């Protein structure tokens, strides 16, 4: 048998793949259920428990056809049931009665739905999904979403089995192996917190063939150790290993790996800093006093502030922490929308937001959005701002420095690094009696319950957070929508709740945000409809209430997987989180067959996007 | 969904 060997450092809060929008969730469960499409190695969608599908020509109407021979399984493996048309029913009822958090993806397209939630409607036979017969389901759309299908490789339209919710009750998805079934390529074998994840391949899933390791096995990673990763992959333990080029360590590794470095492309994952706009939580913070804490409070909503922030941060000097020197910059990512997630009439969406950045203010003037450098980093611009923003404050009352709290694991060696370079570079720029950043260095259980696993917005314990939003369908809304007042899966994150803005999102404009979302939500045109996306994320990035900073990929790697095996998606859940279609073999993996390999990959998917797309027409009833 | 992890694009 194979097997792969690697990391992982976020344990699930659960197995809810219908209520959950953490990826710590569905970085998992992709590996457990399917879908009704999945993704190939080229990122095209393709079938998964649909075999066929059709739209009917006014674009309302989707209707799959389930394989006959897909089966959900226990954790044990033994077979429960077939899969069925009603698993699609009652997963979209039970996402819709559990309040599931990820419910934006649905609760304005699916007809009917949004009644149903919200309480107008109890009857969910007025709901736009039905089982037409055990292989047959149907969708009714409010209005048409081309990037519909991509939709369905989010975890929030994945079936389940109504007697096995029904059985489970509240047990149903918590972080136990037993507390789901599974019809995906992998049973999980062992979830033990800071400890391990392991996967078995299931000899009976519908598309076992596509299936090439037989066991993988992720040991918990803290952050502590960071030379583990090429020392177990040295001694044969691990398939691949991230390498940390700052280390003492790199000077040797690199001499031994001089022809095996391999570096990978920047993906669709966005990270960005935000402020805590409304922050009710002091638990961890350097401030002392009632007035420091209302002096941040009113600092975070000015915008002059947050732009002087924004401008004072290098970008660079903070990849340098984890990429070093040489590559500090390969992981720099200005945009939330990646910037050529779309195009417009064939110029890249980010080329379309530079073009509109001048509008909204002098100091954007040249402003270039590409991947791989830090545009926004000029002292001379974040020193005026902040002289600005520092009159309008001390007018009420403020008194400075401003202490922002950034929170950060112990173990995290390599992040206090790169939270000490926002320290050092901020605080160079606009004076540390301007401004202080105080890092809080908390414990696993601190760092969770203040941050990422927090219930709530009043949890929220920090004024600046570094987090991010990867994309789950094919649209710009995805990212742009995150931070919407009505719904947007970012708001705890800013202080915010989801409903009627308060008064602190209404001094920063989140409700004209709002507002421009909805009306561009309109545009069906695609040209069109990206190009008022393109204007809100201006509007966001001179608003500074997102500072962009980096994506995942453009890191260093040590590999004995094979090149360009797994499956890719630009969107959703069923590209590099699953262990399907993944190889491994027994050569560590040279730079130049990398790039052989790359170079063969790229070509092909162009070609295959084509094909792909050609296909689509003949799906239209 | 929401990412998070370490610091960053961490491991």
């Amino acid at each position: 048998s194979k097997t792969y060997n690697y990391v992982y450092s976020s344990d699930p809060s659960s197995l809810n793949y219908l209520a959950e929008n953490r990826a710590a969730t569905s970085d998992i469960v992709a590996n457990l259920v399917d879908g009704l499409l999945e993704n190939d190695q080229y990122g095209n969608i393709i079938p998964s428990l649909a075999e066929d599908w059709t739209v009917s020509q006014d674009g309302l109407t989707y209707t799959y056809k389930l394989r006959k021979d897909a089966k959900w399984f226990t954790s044990e493996g033994e077979e429960y049931a077939p899969v069925t048309a009603q698993d699609f029913v009652t997963g979209l009822q039970y996402a819709a009665d559990k309040k599931s958090e990820a419910l934006y993806l649905v609760q304005d397209s699916v007809a009917g739905l949004d009644d149903y939630i919200t309480g107008k409607t109890s009857d969910f036979s007025t709901v736009g999904v039905k089982a037409l017969d055990d292989q047959t389901v149907q969708y009714t759309l409010v209005k048409p979403e081309l990037y519909w299908n991509s939709k369905t490789l989010a975890t929030i339209l994945f079936p389940v089995n109504a007697d096995f919710l029904k059985s489970k009750g509240d047990d149903f998805g918590k972080a136990d192996p037993s507390s789901i079934l599974y019809n995906g390529p992998f049973l999980m074998k062992a979830l033990v917190s800071k400890s391990a994840i392991e996967y078995k391949k299931n000899p009976n899933y519908w598309d076992a063939k596509n299936v090439f390791v037989d066991d993988v096995k992720l040991t918990y990673y803290d952050g502590s150790d960071q030379e583990s990763l090429e020392r177990n992959f040295t001694a044969g333990a691990y398939t691949t290993a991230r390498l940390f080029p700052n280390s003492s360590s790199y000077e040797g590794i690199k001499e031994k790996y001089k022809n095996n470095i391999i570096y990978s492309m920047q993906n669709s994952t966005s990270y960005f800093f935000n402020f805590n706009l409304d922050r009710k939580s002091y638990n961890y913070t350097s401030k002392t006093s009632d007035i420091e804490k209302k002096s941040t409070q009113e600092a975070v909503l000015n915008k002059n502030f947050r732009q002087a922030i924004n401008f004072a941060f290098d970008r660079t000097s903070y990849g340098a922490q984890s990429e070093g020197k040489e590559g500090a910059t390969k992981i720099l990512r200005n945009l939330v929308v990646p910037p050529n997630f779309v195009s417009i009439k064939g110029k890249d969406f980010g080329e379309v937001v530079a073009s509109k950045m001048v509008n909204y203010g002098k100091e954007w003037q040249g402003i270039n959005f590409a991947d791989g450098q830090d545009p926004y980093y000029n002292p001379e611009k974040a020193k005026a701002k902040f002289a600005e923003a520092k009159k309008e404050l001390e007018a009420k009352g403020v008194q400075f420095p401003i202490h922002l709290d950034k929170t950060v694991e112990v173990t995290d060696k390599v992040g206090i690094q790169g939270v000490s370079s926002i320290k050092q570079s901020i605080e160079s720029v606009l004076g540390s009696d301007n401004v202080v950043i105080d890092i809080q260095q908390l414990t696993s259980d601190e760092f969770d319950s203040s941050g990422y696993f927090a219930q709530t917005a009043a949890q929220k314990d920090y004024d600046l957070y570094h987090g991010g939003w990867g994309p789950d369908y094919q649209d710009p809304s995805t990212y742009l929508d995150i931070f919407n007042t009505n719904s947007g899966g970012f708001l705890q994150n800013l202080g915010l709740e989801p409903g009627e803005a308060n008064d602190k999102a209404k001094a920063v404009g989140l409700d004209v945000y709002t507002q421009m979302l909805e009306e561009a939500n309109k545009e069906q045109d695609p040209a069109k409809r990206y190009e008022k996306y393109a204007d809100i994320q201006a509007w966001l990035i001179d608003s500074s209430l997102v500072l962009p900073s980096v994506s995942r990929g453009g890191t260093p790697s040590l590999r004995r997987t094979v090149p360009f095996a797994a499956a890719y998606g630009l969107t959703g859940t069923k590209g590099v989180e699953s262990y399907k279609y993944l190889k491994v073999q027994d050569k560590i993996v040279t730079t130049d067959e990398y790039a052989k390999a790359r170079e063969k990959w790229l070509k092909e998917k162009e070609e295959s996007n084509k094909k792909a797309q050609e296909e689509l027409a003949k799906h239209v009833k | 969904p929401i990412v998070g992890g370490h610091e960053g694009a961490g491991v």
